[PDB]
């Protein structure tokens, strides 16, 4: 908007080409690996954690990050997230939310 | 006329004449900008604001003619 004070339809050219350079560099800085199921689980938790944070349930962040990384493990890659159903019941307290293998 | 006239009593009230065409405005963008670099603190961005500002007069002046504000 501020820049528009200057044709607009060209501004799109920049934001699609310049933020493409950004899109590129961000791939460079990326860190791949490992691919050992030994290491994976330790990363997936770190991801689930960083995501599960800032959400009412952050209190026992681990408790949930574990819930997630598990259900994801079953069914290799990449499978639909439609077989693992999140059922919920109104039961006293928080953290009584376990993951079920049945 | 109250413009043309008053413009002259501006010269009577305080004799002196700058240069128009946004020129007078442009100076600030340069001058004031330097007095911000060697200013440090938070008053470097605030003052840099007067660079972001005076640019309008020339910009609209020129844009009102069709020329590129840039």
């Amino acid at each position: 908007e501020k820049l528009i004070d200057i044709h607009p339809q060209t501004i799109i050219e920049g934001y699609r080409l310049a933020s493409a350079a950004a899109l590129d560099a961000l791939t460079k800085a990326a860190v791949d690996n490992s691919h050992d199921k030994t290491m994976f689980r330790e990363d997936l938790i770190h991801i689930a954690k960083t995501t599960l944070s800032s959400k009412i349930l952050s209190q026992d962040k681990d408790h949930f990050a574990e819930l997630a990384t598990n259900a994801i493990l079953r069914l290799k890659g990449s499978t639909n997230l439609e077989h693992i159903q999140i059922i919920k019941i109104l039961g006293g307290k928080l953290s009584d939310s376990f993951l079920d293998e049945g | 006329l109250h413009d043309s006239l008053c413009v002259v009593r501006n010269l009577v009230k305080d004799s002196r004449v700058v240069y128009g065409g946004g020129a007078a405005e442009v100076t600030m963008s340069l001058a004031v900008s330097e007095e911000a670099d060697k200013q440090r603190g938070i008053d470097q961005y605030a003052f840099r604001g007067f660079a972001q500002a005076l640019d309008t007069i020339p910009m609209t002046l020129a844009e009102n003619s069709g020329l590129d504000p840039i």
